[PDB]
RNA sequence: CUUUAAAUCCUUUAACGAGGAUCCAUUGGAGGGCAAGUCUGGUGCCAGCAGCCGCGGUAAUUCCAGCUCCAAUAGCGUAUAUUAAAGUUGCUGCAGUUAAAAAGCUCGUAGUUGGAUCU
């Protein structure tokens, strides 16, 4: 007997077919056009996206008067809206099936600090990201992953204490500067 | 045809696990004969102890001479003959020395043009025949 | 070397799966 | 044909056999679609008027397109009653 | 011998059907059957019947439209609760827009959509698309 | 320049026939791809599927063929599949492509539940059949894709069908009659009579008798 | 039938050493040349679509 | 500093810490299945590769290597058990003329299954 928790799961699914020369292509131009790592970011992306659609599909067969129904599907499509997947006025589960893998992509935190201006390219934005020059609201955020709330899309700045945000120069610059 | 009655429950589980046997993996895997004639004995590994170099000759379609040793186990005294793999591999193997062999990859069959050969040598002397192959290891002296 | 007449020689040959990957891509993908 | 919006979503409304009321495929090249003309009724001659009957190719096979629009027309007026 | 006159009404329409005949005959006629048969026609899958009464075992000339792709039997009639009925329609029925699956509940005989509307189980009867 | 030798192809090139749905509706045979390349000429794809060396023995040797299953259709409802054997690879796809041409068929396509939006799956269970290769397809949920094998699936994405199940049965390794099974599930879903289409048939003047006296001047 | 060669191929192949090259980029910035190379250059296509690796 | 019973580890702060940023990513592959070289050198049915088909008997697209390429990636290969693939155990849902298969033929208890009909 132990005080620990064993809960754990995979956030992915490998492919079955290895090499698929159409999945490969979707999978990499989804990478560069994200800046992703690997393709099991692109697969955790896509496992989230299954899961949901497994989620709306068992609800989408049950009566539209259930009350389990009514309760699961709406915090479904609440906190898809909240994440800015999918529009408010889409509220109905079938507009869930019509969602897509890019859409989830597009929340990044690193996605949505290349696309608020904060850096010169996706790279550079996760680069960005992994050196705690970006803060969301108040908290300094580490992690591309981080998916943007759209309460919380207004708030990415450059962090207090980042060379980019308030003063405290970098290392190379101070060194620079002692040198002459 | 086959019986379709609300009350044929027994028929049709009693005729499914009578026929069941006729399926030759389900045989083999739950009448225990197999199990007592496998040498490793489920296992999946075996350590043992080389008798003496083997060299078997390839299937007629082909022609090489396959490079293998006899070992005896350690588990059970069984003796049985392992493909050791690579080349210039059989140069790393002595006579009397502790070898870690494994199926040749087919379950108890043999593989590709080596007849009654269904093992491999992974290790000899506590050494991975690959760290030998590429040199990042040596045997131990 | 045209794939085509690659194929059309040495698909029986010890280069006929080689041919016919050969052939099947210049047939589609441009 | 429709959606919940109601428009009409298919590419188009194939025919159906006028009897055996089953749909005639694209390719169905033994269906046949013959017109019988519409007679005048004091004159005896054509008025320009046709009745159209759509036939599938397997009503034709089985022989029974000779019955099928006898009674066609036998049911529309143009082939006398008795 | 025959068991389930139901089955040999519903395999003799279907035969009948794919031949592309305007009339089947039916023989027995039973109380099932005729239920079955009304609730095909309140689909418009078959049409008009007519029940010629022998003083033996009734038969029924069905006048078919050729709107019938299968009538079937499901042997035997299995129980089916409001959870199965999903299941039961996906290997059945051949879309999720038309067919029915014909059940006989306490209720009365009634397709799948009108067990769900009273929200009753039976034992399934058969289909028909 | 295309010159018409059928009457079809005629009222086709004088721009009589509207559609390539007004030949369908009257199942008229196509014996021109002409015809199927002035109506969809701009955005069918042709895929070759496959080439297949066929031998006959003879008095000295094996005398060789190929033969070149290629698919085509536009992804928007229309798809044909065509085989042709010739002795050089190059003239066998050619005629392939001529045949498929000839053979496309309209795709009906319906939704899984809801109906909201464009149809994106077939509109029931089809099944087709070739020479013991079944190929069943099911309506599938929006957004699932074409979960089949690679050959099935060439055809129904070239088919626009977006998004359907997939059973087979039988062997499948050959090729060819894995494509024209599925080939004839996919135009049996215009075959399929589905209570929307219980609505009585009007009846229309076909090309040729509409256009007749066009085809008498000439 | 003898075990006198047993390392024969390997043991006359001429030995050459390994040329010095600059080190390959890991991680996202593989990925991101790989997609350049294969998503943003066209100019190695010539309708042919040959190989990455071909030799003729 | 904080943590903690006392520590450690995270977290926090300061100092030093990157250019071949040498502060160097690996594991398996490149005939097909299956993504990616009938490029070069060696060997010459040998050595070996090869799950399977197959490769090697003097251009080896397959072995041993160099280069190049691709697959996953702080991971990847191998053995074995097992699940899906297997509608190759079939209740859903398989077969049984000729591919494996219907008892030589009847009777017959249990088992299974049983015609219409009562508002």
């Amino acid at each position: 007997p132990v005080a620990r928790s064993w809960v754990c799961r995979k956030t992915y699914v490998t492919p079955r077919r290895p090499f698929e020369k159409s999945r490969l292509d979707q999978e990499l131009k989804l990478i560069g056009e994200y800046g992703l790592r690997n393709k099991r970011e692109v697969w955790r992306v896509k496992f989230t996206l299954a899961k949901i659609r497994k989620a709306a599909r068992e609800l989408l067969t049950l009566d539209e008067k259930d009350p389990r129904r009514l309760f699961e599907g709406n915090a479904l499509l609440r906190r898809l809206v909240r994440i800015g997947v999918l529009d408010e006025g889409k509220m109905k589960l079938d507009y869930i099936l019509g969602l897509k893998i890019e859409d989830f992509l597009e929340r990044r935190l690193q996605t949505q600090v290349f696309k608020l201006g904060l850096a010169k390219s996706i790279h550079h934005a996760r680069v960005l990201i992994r050196q705690r020059h970006i803060r969301v609201r108040k908290q300094v955020v580490n992690i591309p992953s981080f998916i943007v709330r759209l309460d919380s899309q207004k708030h990415i700045d450059f962090s207090l204490r980042s060379p980019y945000g308030g003063g405290r120069p970098g290392r190379v610059k101070r060194k620079n500067a002692k040198k002459g | 045809g086959k019986c379709r009655g609300l009350r044929t429950a027994r028929k049709l589980r009693s005729h499914r696990r009578d026929q069941k046997w006729h399926d030759k993996q389900y045989k083999k895997a739950h009448l225990g004969t197999a199990l007592k004639a496998n040498p490793f004995g489920g296992a999946s590994h075996a350590k043992g102890i080389v008798l003496e170099k083997v060299g078997v000759e390839a299937k007629q379609p082909n022609s090489a001479i396959r490079k293998c040793v006899r070992v005896q186990l350690i588990k059970n005294g069984k003796k049985i003959t392992a493909f050791v793999p690579n080349d210039g591999c059989l140069n790393f193997i002595e006579e009397n020395d502790e070898v870690l062999v494994a199926g040749f990859g087919r379950k108890g069959h043999a593989v590709g043009d080596i007849p009654g050969v269904r093992f491999k040598v992974v290790k000899v002397a506590n050494v991975s025949l690959l760290a030998l192959y590429k040199g990042k290891k040596e045997r131990p002296r | 070397t045209d794939p085509i007449d690659d194929f059309q020689v040495n698909w029986n040959t010890k280069h006929g799966s080689g041919v016919t990957r050969e052939l099947m891509r210049e047939l589609n993908g441009g | 044909m429709q959606n919940d919006a109601g428009e009409f979503v298919d590419l188009y409304v194939p025919r159906k056999c006028s009897a055996s009321n089953r749909i005639i495929g694209a390719k169905d090249h033994a269906s046949i679609q013959m017109n019988v003309a519409e007679v005048d009724k004091v004159t005896g001659r054509f008025n320009g008027q046709f009745k159209t009957y759509a036939i599938c190719g397997a009503i034709r096979r089985m022989g029974e397109s000779d019955d099928s629009i006898l009674r066609l027309a036998k049911a529309d007026g143009i082939v006398s009653k008795n | 011998v025959r068991m389930n006159v139901l089955a040999d009404a519903l395999k003799s329409i279907n035969n009948a059907e794919k031949r592309g005949k305007r009339q089947v005959l039916i023989r027995p006629c039973s109380k099932v059957i005729v239920r079955f048969l009304t609730v095909m026609m309140k689909h418009g899958y078959i049409g008009e019947f007519e029940i010629i009464d022998d003083h033996r075992a009734g038969k029924i000339v069905v006048n078919l439209t050729g709107r019938l792709n299968k009538c079937g039997v499901i042997s035997p009639r299995f129980d089916v609760q409001l959870k199965d009925l999903e299941k039961w329609q996906n290997n059945l029925l051949p879309s999720r827009q038309f067919g029915f699956i014909v059940l006989t509940t306490s209720a009365g005989i009634m397709d799948h959509e009108e067990a769900r509307r009273k929200h009753t189980g039976g034992k399934i009867l058969g289909f028909f698309f | 320049e295309w010159m018409p030798v059928t009457k079809l192809g005629r009222l086709v090139k004088d721009m009589k026939i509207k559609s390539l749905e007004e030949i369908y509706l009257f199942s008229l045979p196509i014996k021109e791809s002409e015809i199927i390349d002035f109506f969809l000429g701009a955005s069918l794809k042709d895929e070759v599927l496959k080439i297949m060396p066929v031998q006959k023995q003879t008095r000295a040797g094996q005398r060789t063929r190929f033969k070149a299953f290629v698919a085509i259709g536009d992804y928007n409802g229309h798809v044909g599949l065509g085989v042709k054997c010739s002795k050089e690879v190059a003239t066998a796809i050619r005629g392939a492509i001529i045949l498929a041409k000839l053979s496309i068929v309209p795709v009906r396509r319906g939704y899984w539940g809801n109906k909201i939006g464009k149809p994106h799956t077939v509109p029931c269970k089809v099944t087709g059949r070739c020479g013991s290769v079944l190929v069943r397809l099911i309506p599938a949920p929006r957004g699932t894709g074409i979960v089949s094998a690679p050959v099935p699936k060439k055809l129904l994405m070239m088919a626009g069908i977006d998004d359907c199940y997939t059973s087979a049965r039988g062997c499948t390794a050959t090729l060819g009659n894995f494509a024209k099974a599925t080939f004839d599930a996919i135009s049996k879903t215009y075959s399929y009579l589905t209570p929307d289409l219980w609505k009585e048939t009007v009846f229309t003047k076909s090309p040729y008798q509409e256009f007749t006296d066009h085809l008498v001047k000439t | 039938g003898s075990l006198a060669r047993a390392g024969k191929v390997r043991g006359q192949t001429p030995k050459v050493a390994k040329q010095e090259k600059k080190k390959k980029k890991t991680g996202r910035a593989k990925r991101r040349m790989q997609y350049n190379r294969r998503f943003v250059n066209v100019v190695p296509t010539f309708g042919k679509k040959k190989g990455p690796n071909a030799n003729s």
